[PDB]
């Protein structure tokens, strides 16, 4: 045993005589394909996300590319690597989400939304006949019974909630430096998670952004609808990162 | 590879599906179609080979109606794209019935890029191998040119170019400004574009089609009069000698 | 690698048509010579032991009073088929009370004969191509007729012709005995002497069947006096 | 889109072996460990809940879910096959409490949950899940434990480990088990015996203890575990 | 059966009579009218007693299932949504007659549900055979935002004016107060009427009913 | 109705630690009389009878579908069956074909085998229970036998004193209605033994 | 696809399914269960697979399911596959039991398994089910009777038989042992003890290694009890007096 290959265990998504399953380790190494970063981070009154835009052309449009939808009025996400599994996850997102309000009369908790995401793709991993989606959504959004909210599912299916989270390639240079601000513990308000969010951006691509280059999509709890900032506004809070 | 491209349900253990990448080469293959949004429609632009004498000009097309109000050009082996084709009519159709008005291009887009999508899942299907462009003028919503691949990603574009020769065009579409020409402007760029990425040395010849989309037309989706493409083409081959 | 059983050879064929075709060059030989007079059926009863009861053996069949068929290959897939056609001529007969012709009834079974489905299809499919060779030879209103049939699900008239394990040696041995002016009688004599030939057994009042389709008769298939009177003349 | 497969993808080898359930338990003992001390008075299911960072929240996921009013599950083993399980026992659970009136008794609900891992080994196109159950409960007026295997059998037990390390476990727990213990006394002996697998300091937010008395099942909150671990109460 | 529902400031008193009757004949003299749904959801059942047990219990099964996934309790509009759309896929012959009224995270509620699958958010319905003597009633004596006590007394008193003023309905009064930190389900809580005493001796002893056969099978 | 069809009537009778049931025996097709002994009362299990009245079509396919759900209830867990579940079993049958009913009303009445408490309820059919604690009837002579049962109850008897009103309480019920009567038979259920004696009446 | 398609339902080319073949050998090294037939009744006994001192053993038994009033039978092979058959029996005895009112002739009973069985070597490309089973049972046509079934799909009669390791070294045991038409159900007990010894790791086995579940009728009703732990001990402790009355031969 110990990484041996025994029959079609490579291929479709069956048992390997170690105990794993290849068919989805690899489902992970394709979200490091799409070449994009997203950070998201929670606060005492809102819960943020932070994503890379990246238009090789000025013939494509720069606002028909964006990673963050809206899923439903109360909760956003933001889509990570293969591009075209993002899309068709995130029809079923919204599908969902909105058939949860007509079955039972109230909007969604963000907990659940996620829960029935990862369970349509976990029926992937355990059926022969296809391949998981290989992309990684993260949902935010505020419920009021327990205030902001951040989930993250994967290809596999093991959404768990946190507190501040990264996904696609530079995902373990992003966690690194979130955990050291975490452990200070500031006061968290609305303007020092969008600090905290975009300087966890720069600092690990060394960018130092224009508006241009990121889009920000900010929830909180004076107003739970979820809002996508413009290029005016994401200014505002790039030139008080160069102050401090 | 060995196992890593019979299936379109395996990942290769890069994390790229050879299936999917390969039907990227059928659209490689095949001759270019550019698309140009202007402010006020859209011109699409099919490099048609004519291969031998035995065909009638002007047949076997490439550019489709997909709804009275919106164009699609393709890119690829032909079969796919008359299957996509019908999937947008059926689509655009069945969207009239229930909502009953036309449906906006942004829409149509992502309805045919997820059956796009569903066809790279699973054993039973290949991907398509057709790449293609849709365009469609409204008073209420502007010029839009959206494009999709085998792989089910759409995007927006201001200009796009598919096929054998998407490169060199995409340069010569970015010398070209486009934000403030009205059509009757740039269906002559186009035509221009078209001569200087073809090769006659390469090819026997080649017919030029040209499609509006636009304020000329009233939104509607129709070729280019017979008297506006000799222009166009007459205007091509004095550009192209200096 | 495995391939299903729908697969163009890189040649331009099916593969699994291309093997039926074969399976075949296995079976019975029979000769059926088409006439002016009327369309004669010959075969051979291949036995194996002497205890085998040489008549209950038979290939040749009545389809319809008018229309006798003779397969040769394997015999097991034939009665699909066969059954098939007894069924449709009478179909025919129950709409638009008429005999079927003879060209018809083998346009109807060839259809059948090509269609087999690995995957997407019915729980009732076949799933693999017949193994026979089919001799129609009806007699109906333009005249006498006799056509062949191969499990390609193709079929093309004919005039005399030999299908089996022994098809090359009595067909050259044909080409030579054949002309339009053939009648009935001169026809059964032709049979058995190309037939006696090819068979490695011998020719026996019980080692044969012989049935003829007159346009002035029915479907008649000879007894065992009248084979006996017939290998005489041999 | 597939029909699905037919075939089964578990299949006998020249031995005797069912080779794919064979490595789905190899999958089960690289899992996080878990034990259970039925107690002749009450059952208790504890499993360690260790993270990857300070990043990750614990009151999003839990390893303790309650299927009925009296009968818990923890796992080791894949998560997201967990999560599969736990929801089709409780639409068995309560289809069966829709047709007799009476809450699923515990024997009842390990065969037909077993029969839904066993139904997955012989089926088309599927393989096993990754995981073992224990199915601890409280009914008729005594305790049980079970626990099921991706095999698709159980065994009812009155101390157990599995996971990792689940033969050190399982000897530990041959020794310092005795009939007739306490209650409260279980739980000492559980987040013991939990102990020896586990790496690291023990806090209130890496263990998950579930008792399961006639009272019924529950999770203890994180203040109950902080009283258990220090040994002060 | 008459059904009553209020809303008062902290919570619900669901209240019904105990009679069933099944002809012009009295068939239980004691027939509890109020169902457990949730914790926290009481749903009175009128119309006809069989299709109202199982329509409820259906909605039981799929509210604990639902609440043990989110892991919170379960509002009440819920159960009011799944009511609703499971009668009227039956089109109406479901005869269930549903006073559904639970105490949630965003105060109470308190809906009416006619077999047909309509609803009616209301402060004080009443479903039943005796709803229109109790209907009168809480046009007099309902005002907004009572006392706990002065509600529980005034939902006896329209089931006892549906108990007197109806032949469907009679016997005990059934109560049912949720409220957001308790719930005191009391099943006798009135006895209007009694059975008299027997004021003779009508029994009879031994020796008085003639047998043809008998026989004993002993067990252990 | 159509269950006037055949008559019949089954009485169960609450004691004090034991449990009464009786029927009448009389199968006919509306009025011509066709046998005398026709059994409306089944065990299901030992101290646990089910009596069905009624048409007499859905009496024995109750009887016989209820045996076929039991039994395979009884083998598959090993506890013996509990009355309060078998009438939500019964319940269930019935609402199990809710449009197209069958034409029996079940009354259970049986011991709990863990303790000895004593059980009895009807079903309307439709499938509702109806437990009470005073005597449960269903039938065609449903109205006599209440008037009979509700003045010679009394809250506590003995097994030898419970036989007498149930048997009191059947014979004078079943003579009041045309289409029942021809003989009675009863079982008494005790924690030991179950006694089963048939009462000579009117074989009118 | 037809890549990743094992199949299961296909001959060899000697004339034999793979499946089947290997089936045998997942009830080969499974767990002892021997039957035995007599006159006054029918036992089975068989081995306990597992054994610990952490088990419960809460069970009617760890082998033996009850099929019907008037059946039970003991399985030998995967233990998964056997909670889905002899739940699909039960299933077929109740439901001719449905139909015919009155209980199911024993030889019917296994007849209709073991069509389900056939019919997942036939077609379907399944795996087939690895168990085996003993039935002991009693019917009006034929009183007491055994019967033996394979995973092939194949069932015989036997008046005494083995399946589980070391069937054979068992199998040939009985054969000396038994007396063909006369035999007693106290007989039959020390045979089975004599024949478990031989078969066992452990030579002495305890109450703990076995368990014996006899048939009898008693009174026109079938009793089917699981010997307790006393009555098997007395079994043993009865067989160290015929081995040490059996030393002794000068």
């Amino acid at each position: 045993s110990r990484g041996s290959s025994a029959g079609f265990d490579r291929h479709i998504t069956i048992f390997s005589p170690e105990g794993r399953l290849y068919q989805v380790e690899y489902a992970f190494k394709a979200i490091n394909q799409g070449g994009l970063t997203s950070v998201a981070v929670r606060g005492k009154d809102c819960a943020v996300i932070v994503t890379q835009k990246k238009v090789p052309d000025k013939l494509l449009d720069s606002s028909t590319v964006t990673h963050l939808f809206k899923i439903t009025e109360n909760i956003g996400c933001v889509m990570t690597g293969m591009t075209a599994d993002s899309r068709s996850q995130v029809q079923r997102a919204r599908y969902e989400a909105a058939n949860w309000k007509y079955k039972y009369g109230y909007e969604i908790p963000v907990d659940m939304l996620c829960k029935r995401i990862a369970d349509i793709s976990q029926v992937y991993t355990q059926n022969a006949e296809m391949r998981p989606l290989g992309c990684c959504m993260i949902l935010i959004g505020i419920d009021e019974e327990q205030g902001p909210q951040v989930y993250k599912c994967d290809p596999a299916g093991y959404y768990c909630g946190f507190k501040a989270t990264a996904a696609g390639v530079k995902q373990t240079e992003s966690t690194s430096f979130l955990e050291k601000k975490v452990k200070k513990k500031f006061d968290w308000t609305f303007e020092q998670t969008v600090e905290t969010a975009i300087t966890c951006l720069s600092t690990v691509l060394s960018i130092d952004f224009k508006p241009s280059e990121i889009e920000v999509g900010v929830v909180t709890v004076e107003n739970p609808k979820f809002r996508i900032l413009t290029e005016a506004e994401i200014d505002a809070h790039l030139v008080a990162l160069a102050e401090r | 590879g060995t196992g890593y491209d019979l299936s379109a349900s395996t990942f290769s253990p890069d994390g790229r599906v050879f299936q999917v990448e390969y039907a990227m080469k059928a659209v490689e293959n095949s001759s270019t179609a550019i698309g140009i949004r202007c402010k006020d429609g859209v011109v699409f632009g099919v490099e048609k080979l004519v291969l031998s004498k035995l065909y009638e000009e002007g047949s076997n097309k490439r550019l489709f109606n997909v709804d009275r109000h919106v164009g699609m050009a393709v890119a690829g082996l032909l079969a796919d794209a008359r299957s996509l084709a019908d999937i947008a009519r059926e689509e655009a159709s069945n969207f009239r019935s229930n909502f009953g008005y036309n449906i906006p291009l942004k829409h149509l887009a992502d309805r045919v890029a997820m059956y796009v999508h569903a066809y790279t899942l699973y054993s039973a299907v290949r991907p398509f191998g057709c790449s293609f462009m849709l365009g469609s003028y409204s008073v209420n919503d502007g010029a839009q040119l959206y494009m999709i691949d085998p792989s089910g990603v759409s995007y927006g574009y201001w200009g796009c170019a598919i096929g054998k020769a998407r490169q060199a065009a995409k340069t010569e579409i970015e010398k070209l400004q486009m934000k403030e020409m009205t059509c009757r402007d740039i269906v002559k760029e186009v035509a221009k574009i078209i001569y200087i990425v073809h090769d006659e040395v390469k090819d026997k010849a080649f017919e030029l089609e040209l499609s509006w989309v636009g304020e000329l037309t009233n939104g509607r989706h129709e070729i280019v009069p017979k008297d506006i493409r000799e222009e166009a083409e007459k205007y091509a081959k004095e550009s192209l000698k200096e | 690698y495995d391939r299903g059983v729908n697969t163009f050879s890189p040649e331009g064929r099916l593969f699994q048509v291309e093997y039926a075709i074969e399976a075949i060059k296995l079976g019975s030989t029979a000769i059926g010579i088409q006439t002016s007079e009327g369309v004669c059926l010959a075969v051979e009863k291949r036995i194996t032991s002497p205890l085998m009861e040489p008549s209950s053996i038979e290939k040749i069949v009545e389809i319809d009073a008018h229309i006798g068929c003779a397969m040769s290959g394997l015999i097991a897939d034939a009665k699909t088929l066969i059954d098939k056609a007894r069924v449709e001529t009478q179909n025919h007969w129950f709409t638009y009370n008429e005999t079927m012709t003879v060209e018809s009834v083998t346009q109807a079974v060839s259809n059948l004969a090509l269609q087999f489905g690995e995957e997407d299809a019915d729980p009732g499919a076949m799933s693999r191509p017949f193994g026979v060779a089919l001799l129609f030879g009806g007699v109906d209103e333009k005249g006498p007729q006799l056509f062949h049939m191969d499990p390609s699900g193709t079929f093309v008239q004919c005039d005399a012709r030999a299908i089996g394990s022994a098809s090359e040696g009595a067909q050259s041995s044909l080409q030579e005995v054949y002309h339009k002016s053939m009648t009935l009688k001169e026809a059964i004599k032709s049979s058995l002497i190309i037939l006696k030939q090819v068979m490695e057994e011998k020719l026996n009042a019980t080692n044969i069947e012989l049935a003829t389709v007159q346009p002035g008769q029915n479907f008649h298939m000879f007894t065992k006096e009248e084979l006996e009177e017939v290998i005489k003349d041999i | 889109a597939e029909r699905g497969y037919s075939f089964s993808l578990t299949t006998f080898s020249p031995s005797g072996k069912l080779v794919q359930i064979e490595y789905a338990l190899a999958a089960v003992a690289g899992g996080a460990p878990s034990v259970g001390i039925k107690a002749a008075n009450g059952v208790v299911l504890a499993t360690e809940k260790k993270q990857k960072s300070i990043l990750y929240d614990e009151r999003s996921v839990h390893k303790v879910e309650p299927i009925t009013k009296h009968i818990g599950l923890v796992y080791s083993g894949m998560g997201p096959d967990y999560r599969v399980l736990v929801h089709r026992a409780r639409k068995l659970a309560q289809q069966y409490y829709l047709v007799y009136q009476e809450p699923i008794p515990t024997a009842q609900l390990v065969q037909r949950v077993a029969s839904v891992m066993q139904e997955y080994t012989q089926s088309g196109g599927v393989r096993p899940f990754g995981v073992s159950l224990l199915i601890c409960g409280w009914n008729e007026g005594r305790p049980y434990l079970f626990q099921s295997d991706p095999s698709g059998a159980y065994f009812a037990w009155k101390a157990t480990a599995m996971g990792k390390n689940y033969v050190n476990g399982k000897t530990f727990l041959e020794k310092r088990y005795n009939e007739d213990l306490e209650l409260e006394d279980a739980i000492h002996t559980a987040i013991l015996t939990l102990k020896e697998s586990f790496e690291g300091q023990m806090t209130e937010d890496n263990i998950e203890v579930g008792i399961c008395n006639e009272a019924g099942f529950r999770r203890l909150t994180p203040t109950e575990v902080k009283d258990y671990l220090a040994a002060i109460a | 059966t008459t059904i009553a529902g209020v809303v008062y400031k902290d919570g619900i008193v669901l209240g019904a009579d105990t009679r069933a009757t099944e002809g012009m004949v009295v068939a239980d003299k004691n027939c509890s009218k109020i169902h457990f749904i949730s914790p926290n959801i009481y749903c009175c059942g009128a119309g006809t007693a069989a299709d109202t047990d199982m329509t409820t219990q259906l909605i039981s099964s799929n509210l604990e299932l639902h609440s043990l996934s989110t892991g919170r309790l379960p509002r009440v509009v819920t159960a009011n949504r799944m009511l609703k759309q499971m009668l009227f896929r039956y089109q109406g012959y479901i005869g269930a007659a549903l006073v559904l009224g639970g105490v949630d995270v965003t105060g109470p509620h308190l809906y009416s549900i006619y077999p047909h699958g309509s609803t009616d958010k209301l402060p004080y319905v009443t479903m039943g055979s005796g709803s229109l003597a109790a209907m009168a009633v809480f046009e007099d004596k309902f005002r907004p935002d009572m006392e706990e006590e002065e509600a529980k007394n005034l939902v006896s008193e329209a089931i006892a004016a549906g108990i007197f003023n109806d032949l469907g309905s009679g016997s005990n009064i059934d109560l049912c107060v949720i409220s957001k930190n308790k719930l005191d389900f009391l099943r006798p809580y009135t006895v209007p009427n009694k059975k008299g005493t027997r004021l003779g001796r009508y029994r009879c002893e031994k020796g008085t009913t003639a047998v043809l056969t008998e026989k004993i099978t002993p067990l252990e | 109705s159509i269950m006037s069809y055949n008559g019949g009537a089954v009485m169960a009778m609450k004691g004090k630690n034991c449990v009464a049931i009786a029927a009448d025996r009389r199968f006919g097709i509306q009025a011509q009389m066709v046998t005398t002994d026709f059994q409306k009362i089944f065990p299901m299990g030992d101290r646990l009878y089910i009596g069905l009245a009624g048409l007499a079509t859905d009496v024995q396919t109750v009887a016989q579908r209820l045996k076929f759900r039991l039994n395979l209830y009884e083998l598959k867990e090993g506890r013996q069956i509990k009355p309060y579940t078998l009438m939500s079993m019964v319940a269930n049958l019935l609402y199990e074909k809710r449009f197209g009913p069958y034409y029996t009303e079940p009354v259970i009445a049986g011991l709990d085998p863990k303790t000895f408490k004593p059980f009895i309820c009807s079903l309307d059919l439709i499938g509702c229970p109806m437990v009470t604690d005073d005597f449960v009837v269903s039938g065609t002579c449903a109205e006599q036998m209440y008037g009979m049962c509700e003045s010679l109850w009394e809250p506590n008897m003995d097994p030898d004193h419970l036989f007498e009103t149930i048997s009191q309480a059947m014979l004078n019920a079943v003579d009041r209605d045309a289409v029942s009567g021809m003989g009675v038979i009863v079982h008494i259920i005790e924690k030991d033994k179950i006694t089963t004696r048939t009462l000579k009446a009117r074989m009118d | 696809s037809r890549r990743y398609d094992s199949r299961t339902t296909i001959f060899s080319p000697e004339g034999r399914l793979y499946q089947v073949e290997y089936a045998m050998e997942a009830i080969g090294h499974a767990g002892t269960c021997l039957g035995i037939l007599a006159n006054d009744g029918v036992l089975l006994a068989a081995e306990r697979r597992n054994i610990h001192k952490l088990l419960d053993e809460v069970f009617f038994s760890e082998k033996i399911y009850k099929l019907n009033e008037d059946m039970a039978c003991s399985v030998a092979g995967i233990t998964s596959d056997a909670n889905v058959l002899t739940n699909e029996l039960r299933l077929i005895a109740q439901r001719y039991l449905l139909q015919y009112q009155e209980p199911i002739p024993c030889e019917q009973l296994v007849t209709a398994l073991c069509d389900i069985k056939q019919a997942y070597t036939q077609f379907g490309g399944k795996r087939p089910f690895g168990v085996s089973l003993l039935y002991i049972g009693w019917d009006k046509h034929y009183g007491f009777q055994l019967y033996q079934s394979d995973p092939s799909g194949n069932y015989g009669g036997w008046k005494a038989t083995c399946i589980g390791n070391n069937s054979a070294a068992a199998v040939s045991m009985l054969k000396q042992d038994y007396k063909e038409g006369e035999m007693t159900l106290k007989s039959a007990l020390a045979l089975a003890i004599k024949v478990l010894n031989k078969t066992m790791d452990v030579s002495k086995l305890s109450a703990e290694k076995v368990e014996i579940a006899t048939l009898t009728r008693e009174n026109g009703k079938t009793v089917i009890r699981v010997l307790k732990q006393k009555e098997v001990e007395q079994l043993i402790k009865k067989h160290e007096e015929e081995e040490a009355k059996a030393e002794r031969e000068k």
